[PDB]
């Protein structure tokens, strides 16, 4: 139970890095689109 | 003729004619003010197209 436990929880934590990855990028994205107008 | 027409109206029918026209294609206001305008314009355009370019093509995720 633990080892799969140690194999979800790294998974999900990849998965919470890209999504925070997209975020960023989508932060930074609007804020060149807000600084171009 | 008088040796011995609507020139003013024509000219003034000319002249809203051509105000239409360029307020039509822009030109309303002062020239120098429209022209930085249209650069800016064009300068924010390319900036979005340059961004979109660089958060498009170079992919984060796979």
């Amino acid at each position: 139970n633990h080892e799969a436990a140690t194999c979800l929880e790294d998974v999900v934590y990849r998965g919470d890095m890209l999504l925070e990855k997209i975020q960023s990028a989508l932060a930074d994205i609007a804020q060149s689109q807000l600084k171009t107008r | 003729m008088d040796k011995d027409q609507d020139l003013n109206a024509l000219k003034t029918k000319f002249q809203e004619l051509r105000k239409l026209i360029g307020t039509m294609p822009g030109i309303h206001v002062s020239p120098e003010q429209q022209q930085q305008q249209l650069h800016s314009l064009r300068e924010q355009v390319r900036t979005k197209n340059e961004l979109l370019q660089k958060y498009k093509s170079l992919c984060m995720f796979e």
